[PDB]
């Protein structure tokens, strides 16, 4: 590319907009691609800018999987060994891969996990022999840290749920999901609230799914909190990633849920995945997020982008007036009145601990 | 409970100073107060309380009276309950409930007009403090003040 | 007491018509809104005084102080209506006392055709609205400060023209959370204007809020009325605001007219808040889902005095435990309930 | 004045700095004065410039006091009557007044007062008869709305001081002084906190009056109000003026003092006079304020006129670095507990109803 | 248990002269300061360990549990100190664990560890000299361009913080004039990182109420850490904490973790030492200083459920988290000495 140049101007877009610093660059074609790229990868990359309703979890797996058969195909040169070069080969990968859409923690933490125990194989094992324990080292944190733990959660965060509840989701979380879901098998007596948000109104998939279950639902848009807060009684949040301090971080409206649930006196549980937690830590939603093109904003109806003249439509070539929406913000521990990892029950503060209990198992 | 009066005769019966406090005036107390202190009956995951009822009545006005808050636990009064609300827990007997007043007609120091035993036992004997209340807790093994060490020293008692 | 008791309803219509014929378009909402409704409301009873016949006094404020109960039952969410009425009955017996003292002025000891007064101050009070975005537009140079960050939502021309003036001069940012999915429309309008008169102004997501408060100095609002307490009935979504702001010390403004003040005091909020369409909400076509859910949209918030810290209104920037004192000196406490 | 392209250039003054807008022009000597300036006037604009200490209320009445002395030297122009031309004369006083200290709200409101009786006055009358009439009405805002006032106030403040209380002021307020001498006159046992701040140490002034008078007082510079809080149980603040929201405005340190007050749970009196109430409002202490010259702040140590320089006298031509020190902040109401007016102890929120009072039930 | 009790005060002096000789700069401020009394600290016990006679690790475990209650008792407000023993004591006895297994390979002396000690002691040092780069990294991960920061009295750690954002991002900065106390320093950090191209304000130390309403962040710098989390800082910190409470403004400490310590904070009136009063009232006014009383207090004391994040050479963490550091730096046995 441009290199330091256009790894200058990063680091020039620091100026009045608190935006400046939130890179907007994508790429959504595979116009001018490099070749040292895998197909399914490029396919991989295809989904999640074009994909919108995908991914809380789903990408980890997805990105995983996926990784199989790069190495899979993968084929070392004949002068260096295996480990010497794989970490190069896939570090091409997702230098494509971002542009395509900013990495989410539950991916990051993987590769940073992966390009571990790439550098911890013993030299001996070919590559016949390097690919296969990578796949089970792979397919075990699939199964160990993914879909076990979310079992574990599920059966936990059920637990806690009593006859005659009234409970509140936020944009379709397949774990929060799941949960209600796999309540409703039980025989649990209650019924749900839906919550739903512009742009792209990800709420109403999960009223499909849980409807498709005969679910006593409540579809709301989040402006009318302030009404429908008085009837629920528990609250269910399925998060992007927790951070070191305790704060829960999903996306847009996450915070105003658990502030008027606090402001009326019912609980915020936050049911996330161990390995998405992060040693990361901020205090204000804008110093680390990831934005959505704000064309989407045109949209005046109750319809993605179609037939909607919107008066902004050109808000690009309109001077002083420039829309924007972040998809993620930070939501402080106060709120958040438990965590339920399948580390069990635990108060969101209590989690750089449960991330030190892994550097432990990892030397 | 009642337990003031044994409290009340042991602390005086050790040569200190007591003054007994009806539990309906604890606030106007606070200002006079530089600390305190309360034993624990149970101790739960997110740093939470099980005390006899009216603990929390107390440690809300230390909070708002900007007075510390403390209490006295021993390690064996852990338990593996996390409830979420203040008062999401395990009672025997159906609390606080009302009647049914049909169509019919059954008929300042006043000292002998008080709830019966019967209503009486409709109330609970048992409150719950936050964590947010609890500036200090301290236990045999030591002072715990985190309330995430709580549950970590919790994980560390449950094997 | 209403005026079913005491007049008809075919004989209503002939001698006082555009009041049924109001009351129509008042229940249909083809008249909505806390300005036109006003307005209306006012040069109805013009013609109502321009066209009645009564002797003494006590009999005509009988007669309007039940009309009005009447002209309220409609919508009375729309409290703009007897606003409008109850500073009416004020009206004629400050009136009334006033040229009851005149008489007694030198006499050594009818009640009638004092009307064209009344309906000059019925004019007056007209007169009085349509100033009251251009007597208010000129508070904002005491607050607005260059480089300054501001959030608001919704539409209300009020706070809009609110801005506009101080961008004449100074120039600065604003914050702008489409009243989503009642005030979506104005909102746009809006930001599109603001962007035109010089106006760092960014449209940001109903849900947005949180995130950008953090870095808010100042929030400005609009209402569509406020009650006795000096709660805010508002557009839908601003209680997200309020709490936000709160939470983020932020401090809340609001540049309302003094009309939408009435003292009905909020017992309820659950009769109080209106819903329209769920079709504002979700489309007709998942017909699936409007079958198998319960499907809600309000376009009324509420938020409790005890947040805001700021009223701009066309008599001056007030805190809210003073409007009382605005109230007495507007109102009168018979004429509470109606 | 070049002209008032100088106010355009205010007009310019509005940059990022939180301060551009906070007018630093003065003229603290005689050159150049104008030809009708009256001298009387002119050594008051230098005691305005020059003093320190200058109380609030002082300065009103040596203000009043010097203004009958204009009008009482004043002739008009005959031919054209007094009420119709004496206002330009006052108002081109004010106009070099302020240019070597900005109003006071105790005198702007004096200000808006006499020129409401300069317009009101009876043109039936002459001069002789009118200027003696006003002089009176002066006279009697001095004996109505301070000194009564501050006789009124300083009787109900001590009544609410109890034997064995421990009071605590802040640089040096005249009235808050005329209380505490009081407190001493009728037997009232108790001892007072005096705290101080930099720059100029308005409050080693109260120290020696308290002294003078034999009290136990105890000395502390602020940044120590952590630690002495717990010995103090009230708190006693002279303002500057309260607003209409009921917040309190009076010198930098004021709020503070309220802060760790209500955090000590110690109650917070504001003995304020009702002429120096304001029908406005301020949200942060920035938007309407005046300054100090920084330079008064470079002696570090104990004293200020002493020539103990520092390391910062370059400052004015050290750029990305600047001094300043603002003179007064507000205080929001919910800090302090009441507000004790002439009209008696009142909730600091009822203030803008006595100014109604004012503007009601007369003229 | 002091030293007294198990050697003489001459045996002391002259064994181990360079204890009683820091005693005597200790007690005497001679020596001020955490980290200065905590390098000196262990340059003196290196020595000690450098020059003693001893045999079995129980008796050499009773040696530095001792001169340590001494040496605490010194000036113990002044932790710094003590958390660098209780330190040792842990490097010992986890050293010996360490070293009591590879022996236990298959037998189933034992002393002379000491260059490893020594060794290990070093390791300390050389941490030390390197608190400042190691946190003046984490900078960039929250100061950005055109933030405002608040900061108080000083603090070496807090502007070697800065400073390095200062190089390549541009952004303004409040600094109050810790006063009475940290005036000089305060004045002179001001002029050096307006050097370094980042807009500077200095203020008295009581307009701090009047920018908190525009302030994005503040960032302080403590003397020490207490077992509750609570910061024992340099003088008139509390107001800026109060008023950053006041106004939701997050509150950040960037410090070095020597000077955590697990004392618990049960009165704080034997903590806060008071300093001469000359340094706010001159000896001049006499009829005043023999009239009133004067005070002026070194530190001052915010409590922990006041902060929101925490800077150390570890990394950042809240402080619930604190507590994991230290029974994995220290050992409890060791809190009290």
């Amino acid at each position: 590319t441009d290199a330091n140049l256009q790894e200058k101007k990063i680091f020039e877009e620091k100026q009045v907009s608190i935006f400046s610093h939130l890179d907007w660059r994508r790429r959504r074609t595979t116009e001018n691609i490099p070749k040292d790229i895998h197909p399914a990868v490029i396919r991989l990359g295809l989904k999640l800018a074009n994909y919108k309703i995908f991914g809380s979890n789903q990408r980890c797996i997805d990105l995983l999987k996926t990784f199989k058969i790069v190495i899979q195909d993968y084929q070392t040169p004949y002068g260096t060994t295996l480990s010497r070069h794989l970490t190069t080969h896939i570090n091409s990968q997702i230098a494509y891969l971002v542009s395509t859409r900013p990495l989410s923690i539950s991916m990051g933490n993987a590769i940073r996990f992966l390009k571990l125990e790439i550098s911890v194989l013993d030299i001996d094992l070919t590559d016949d022999e390097g690919k296969e324990l990578l796949l089970e080292k792979i397919d075990s944190y699939i199964r160990d840290r993914i879909i076990i733990a979310g079992q574990v959660i599920v059966q936990a965060a059920t637990e806690k749920i009593q006859d005659g509840d009234v409970i509140l989701t936020y944009l379709h979380s397949s774990t929060v999901n799941d949960v209600l879901i796999h309540a409703k098998n039980v025989g649990k007596k209650f019924r749900v609230v839906v919550v739903d948000s512009r742009p792209e109104f990800e709420g109403r998939v999960c009223l499909k799914l849980l409807t498709e279950h005969g679910i006593e639902c409540t579809y709301v848009m989040i402006s009318a909190l302030s009404y429908i807060m008085q009837e629920v009684t528990k609250i269910f949040l399925g998060g992007h990633a927790m951070l070191s301090n305790g704060a829960l971080y999903s996306r847009a409206g996450t915070s105003l849920i658990s502030l008027l649930g606090h402001e009326s006196n019912v609980p915020v549980i936050a049911c996330c995945e161990s390995y998405k937690f992060t040693e990361r830590i901020q205090l204000d939603s804008l110093v680390y997020n990831e934005l959505a093109p704000g064309d989407q904003l045109v949209n005046m109806g109750v319809d993605d982008f179609e037939e909607k003249p919107g008066v902004l439509a050109n808000w690009k070539s309109v001077k002083n007036l420039k829309l924007l929406s972040l998809k993620y913000d930070v939501t402080p521990p106060r709120l958040i009145t438990v965590c339920v990892c399948e580390m069990g029950l635990l108060p969101s503060t209590s989690v750089p601990a449960i991330i030190n209990e892994f550097k432990q198992v990892y030397a | 409970s009642g337990s003031g009066c044994l409290m009340t005769r042991t602390l005086k019966n050790a040569c200190i100073p007591t003054c007994m406090v009806l539990d309906s005036a604890v606030s106007f107390t606070m200002n006079r107060v530089d600390l305190v202190l309360v034993g624990a009956e149970g101790v739960v995951e997110n740093g939470g309380l099980i005390n006899q009822i009216g603990t929390f009545q107390l440690a809300v006005f230390a909070k708002h009276a900007h007075k510390p808050f403390y209490a006295v636990a021993e390690s064996h009064k852990f338990v593996r309950m996390f409830p979420l609300s203040q008062y999401d827990i395990p009672f025997s007997r159906p609390i606080l409930e009302f009647d049914d007043p049909s169509p019919e007609t059954v008929h300042a120091i006043h000292n002998e007009l008080i709830m019966n035993e019967e209503q009486i036992r409709n109330n609970p004997t048992l409150d719950v403090t936050p964590p947010e209340f609890v500036s200090g807790l301290i236990t045999d093994l030591g002072i715990i003040d985190s309330k995430s060490g709580v549950s970590e020293e919790l994980i560390k008692l449950y094997l | 007491g209403p005026i079913s008791e005491f007049m008809s309803t075919i004989n209503v219509e002939h001698t006082y018509p555009a009041v049924s014929s109001l009351i129509a378009d008042l229940k249909s909402r083809k008249v909505q809104g806390p300005f036109a409704v006003a307005v209306e409301t006012a040069l109805v009873m013009r013609q109502v005084i321009s066209q009645t016949r009564w002797s003494t006094v006590d009999q005509l404020i009988d007669t309007v102080r039940a009309v009005g109960s009447t002209l309220v039952k409609a919508q009375p969410t729309e409290f703009s209506c007897g606003n409008i009425i109850r500073r009416i009955l004020r009206l004629i017996r400050e009136e009334y006392q006033e040229l009851l003292k005149t008489a007694d002025e030198n006499e050594k000891l009818g009640g009638m055709d004092m009307r064209a007064v009344i309906i000059s101050g019925i004019q007056d009070v007209i007169d009085e609205l349509d100033k009251i975005n251009t007597d208010i537009e000129v508070q904002s140079m005491d607050h607005l400060h260059s480089n300054e960050i501001i959030l608001t939502q919704g539409c209300s021309k009020t706070v809009e023209a609110f801005l506009r003036f101080a961008a004449k001069k100074r120039k600065f940012s604003v914050i702008v959370a489409e009243g989503f999915p009642n005030n979506q429309k104005g909102s746009h309008a809006m930001a599109k204007r603001l962007a035109q008169a010089g106006i760092d102004t960014t449209v940001i997501s109903d849900a947005t809020i949180f995130a950008i408060m953090s870095r808010v100095n100042k929030v400005i609002l609009g209402t569509h009325a406020i009650l006795g307490n000096g709660g805010l009935v508002t557009y839908s979504g601003a209680q997200l605001v309020a709490q936000a702001a709160r939470h983020h010390a932020t401090p809340v403004v609001v540049c309302s007219g003094i009309y939408k003040l009435s003292p009905v005091y909020p017992y309820d909020l659950e009769s109080i808040i209106q819903l329209s369409s769920p079709d504002k909400i979700m489309s007709f076509n998942e017909g699936d889902l409007i079958s198998r859910a319960e499907i809600l949209n309000p376009y009324y918030d509420y938020i409790p005095p005890d947040l805001v810290d700021l009223f701009i209104t066309n008599l001056g920037g007030y805190p809210p435990s003073y409007l009382y004192r605005i109230m007495n000196d507007t109102y009168d406490a018979s004429d509470t309930i109606l």
